[PDB]
């Protein structure tokens, strides 16, 4: 499964 | 043996042509099983394998939601990164992301990755211990202090040691007939004349799986040659060949050695006219 | 500990105008600013994130800009459903997370003078040992009004409280009530009571009074 | 659909204790950090607490340090806040907020109300206000709210019910007035209906 | 950081005159992602060509696969025409059934 969210740079 | 699951994300800005382009693909070992394209008509996560189509509708709903979240973050990142490097709003740029996990023969966690790139160059990457970051540029240093003050590696570590491995085991259980197979290469050798005083011998290896193979030439037991990249055959197998130019009459001195995990013992080919 | 300072604290506008709110930070928050919107009696709602990006499902008339320490929220064309309170929040650190003090947006109309009434304390409350006098203002605009309590021309202070309704739905006016609390002995000591009201729409302070016993 | 639901807020006394909850559904709870935001009556938003995704990093506000305690249970999708040694300045509406997918906090709860006071349930006293316009004064009740209607709901145009204010003694009081034509006033008779549920009290007053 | 694609034209199965087969054109190792690939028959462009999804390698360079169905013939000639931003002119690669 893919991640729930990613953090912006 | 060992197995792995990976996810690839790409975002390309288009100045003066609307929204940027977003593409996402998922791979289990060397087999692709999902994809998402922003230019397609469905705007959904689509399956690309037979064994993944037996999931419920909630699976696809969650996947679509999460991939759209990924695209939103990538669209803010394009702007911010253009800001860092003092670039103009005329050109198109690219951001790329990759993460996944590995398991061993006992299906237990071995490694996890998470990498980020901008314009084809490394930007920031998670180290092997899953707690620190590697930033080879001053702007990545700026990003790295923000990410180390906010504990992002905590979510990444939990995810990789949990959900990644659990669902990888589930996928390997579902698509067992396809994912846990090995195909030995059907190898043979050809011969072509290279004018009056030379010839070229070509060693083939067709329709094997997975993509890891080794083709080496030996003349009387010593290593030496042209190598091509392992190419997809189009239906789940791969191909490769290697060639060497020999003086005429000395073709009986050369041998081709093939190593693959689908073979119990490495094969050796000799020219048989 | 980064202090966020909004300006102004209240702003009146009419349907179809252009609005602008500012948020000032104490130090440099490069692009970590979010804007919220709260209708009276409900939970907040995210509008803008990353200081310039529009939340999914929000009309395109909202827009945000700015970076560093000076930011802005702009509404190109007001609608009847855009009158609410707006907050700014920083995402640059933790702990703590800090919000702005808020900016209320109201509807503008023409000036209207208040009607002043005064009610004497009934005997049924005098039986219990407490006297309460009420001065009422009715259907005025704008909200700023001043009420002074005078007892035998002796200016009072400290023992009064006020309550203001919300802007009306039909004519967009307000109402106000100021209550003066006294004991039985202190109420029996004096004779004449009056409230002095001062409003922009009035040409001069207006006073209503009544005589004790009558 | 993602959402949060609070529960547990009620009426407590100074020095007492309470435990709030926030049940999540529609997403993976163990991948987001959660917060507690409060809003005093007629004031602005104020941050209270914070807990990370796995629960290793916890922060509190300076005003609530040493008295509150936040925790989470990732297996059951639940968030808690243990409030001990409560003060009067802790009266507010509390929200649980989930972090955003890119920035901010985009999922909020509906809010639960917490009241800290040292007064007991009391019924209201109704007094008439007559000198046009007239009304009736609702005084010294607890707790909030009361509902005031005129002529059992027949007189609805021109009625103004002001928000209740907290007196110095810890009790509430509000007023309700109506503007009527002077000639009509003498003929007919106006009355205000006050209903206080928490005390089971009903008073009808003739002005 | 701008790389030139590497092209390979081949067939899925061993080519045999008169037996249905597939023609592949595998471009790899390029950056950026915009590329123009066509499969030709006797110099004319084929219309029913399909391709795979855009992915990248460990060095962040992209790759694609274009394929179409064909029937080998002793008289027909096949090729692949590629154009990229790093190429000053298109690159034509003929199909040699011994490679």
């Amino acid at each position: 499964k893919v991640l729930e969210h990613v953090v912006r740079v | 043996g060992s197995h792995s699951m990976r996810y690839f994300f790409t975002s390309v800005s288009r100045p003066g042509r609307g929204e940027p382009r977003f593409i996402a693909v998922g791979y289990v070992d060397d087999t692709q099983f999902v994809r998402f394209d922003s230019d397609a008509a469905s705007q959904r996560m689509e399956p690309r394998a037979p064994w993944i189509e037996q999931e419920g509708p909630e699976y696809w709903d969650g996947e679509t939601r999460k991939v759209k979240a990924h695209s939103q973050t990538h669209r803010v990142d394009l702007g911010t990164l253009r800001g860092y490097y003092n670039q103009s709003e005329a050109g198109s740029h690219t951001v790329q992301r990759m993460y996944g996990c590995d398991v061993g023969s006992d299906w237990r966690f071995l490694r996890g990755y998470h990498q980020y790139a901008y314009d084809g160059k490394d930007y920031i990457a998670l180290k092997e211990d899953l707690r620190s970051w590697t930033a080879a540029d001053m702007a990545a240093q700026t990003t790295k202090h923000k990410w180390e003050a906010a504990h992002v590696a905590e979510q990444l570590r939990a995810y990789l040691e949990g959900t990644c491995v659990e669902w990888l085991r589930r996928y390997l259980e579902n698509g067992k007939e396809t994912l846990q197979r090995t195909d030995a290469p059907k190898t043979h050798m050809t011969h072509h004349a290279v004018s009056d005083h030379e010839a070229t011998l070509r060693c083939w290896a067709l329709s094997f799986y997975p993509a890891e193979i080794t083709l080496t030439w030996q003349r009387d037991g010593e290593d030496q040659t042209e190598l091509v990249e392992t190419r997809p055959a189009g239906d789940g197998t791969f191909q490769k060949w290697a060639a060497v130019v020999v003086p005429s009459g000395q073709e009986q001195r050369y041998t081709c050695h093939v190593q693959h995990e689908g073979l119990p013992k490495p094969l050796t080919l000799r020219w048989e006219p | 500990d980064i202090q966020m300072t909004q300006s102004p604290s209240s702003l009146s506008a009419s349907v179809g105008d252009r609005v602008t709110i500012t948020c000032r930070a104490s130090q440099s928050i490069s692009s970590y600013l979010n804007w919220y919107q709260q209708k009276p009696g409900k939970a907040p709602k995210l509008l803008i994130y990353a200081a310039s990006s529009l939340q999914s499902g929000v009309p395109s008339r909202f827009s945000g800009s700015g970076s560093g320490t000076d930011f802005t929220l702009t509404i190109s064309s007001l609608q009847p459903e855009d009158f609410a309170t707006y907050y700014c929040q920083q995402s640059y650190s933790t702990p703590p997370i800090t919000f702005g003090q808020g900016t209320r947006l109201e509807i503008k109309r023409t000036v209207a003078a208040p009607s002043v009434f005064i009610f004497p304390p009934s005997d049924e409350q005098l039986k219990s040992g407490t006297a309460s006098v009420v001065c009422l203002l009715n259907n005025f605009y704008p909200r700023e009004a001043k009420v002074q309590w005078k007892v035998d021309n002796a200016l009072q202070s400290g023992n009064s409280q006020e309550s203001v309704t919300e802007q009306d739905s039909k004519d967009s006016t307000y109402s106000l009530s100021s209550t003066l609390t006294l004991s039985k002995a202190d109420y029996e000591k004096h004779k004449v009571y009056a409230c002095e009201v001062t409003h922009q729409g009035l040409s001069s302070p207006v006073t209503k009074s009544f005589n004790r016993g009558e | 659909q993602v959402q949060l639901v609070e529960s547990g807020g009620g009426l407590v006394k100074p020095g007492g204790s309470l435990r709030l909850s926030c049940a999540a559904s529609g997403f993976t709870f163990s991948e987001y950090y959660m917060t507690w935001i409060r809003q005093a009556p007629g004031q602005g938003l104020e941050w209270v607490s914070y807990i990370s995704s796995s629960g290793f990093n916890i922060y509190y506000a300076d005003s609530v340090k040493g008295r509150f305690t936040i925790s989470r249970d990732n297996a059951k999708n639940s968030l808690f806040l243990q409030m001990n040694s409560l003060r009067v300045e802790d009266t507010a509406v509390y929200y649980c907020a989930r972090e955003g997918v890119t920035d901010g906090m985009d999922v909020w709860g509906q809010g639960t109300t917490v009241t800290v006071s040292s007064a007991s349930t009391k019924g209201p006293s109704v007094f008439p206000l007559a000198p046009a316009a007239l009304g009736c004064l609702v005084k010294d009740y607890f707790p909030e709210p009361v509902t005031v209607s005129w002529n059992s709901g027949a007189l609805t145009s021109g009625v103004h019910t002001f928000p209740a204010v907290l007196q110095s003694s810890g009790l509430y009081s509000l007023s309700s007035v109506v503007t009527v034509p002077s000639s009509s006033l003498g003929t007919k008779t106006y009355t205000c209906n006050v209903d206080h549920k928490p005390s089971n009290t009903k008073v009808d007053k003739r002005v | 950081i701008q790389r030139t694609p590497k092209i390979q034209v081949y067939s899925r199965h061993p080519a045999e005159n008169g037996k249905s087969n597939f023609l592949n054109c595998y471009v790899s190792g390029f950056h950026p992602s915009d590329i123009e690939v066509d499969l030709l028959k006797n110099g004319e462009r084929i219309e029913k060509v399909e391709h795979s999804d855009l992915s990248f390698s460990k060095d962040w360079s992209f790759y694609l696969l274009y394929y179409t169905e064909f029937t080998p013939t002793e008289k027909d000639e096949y090729a692949c025409r590629v154009n990229h931003v790093t190429l000053s002119q298109p690159k034509i690669v003929k199909w040699d059934r011994d490679m």
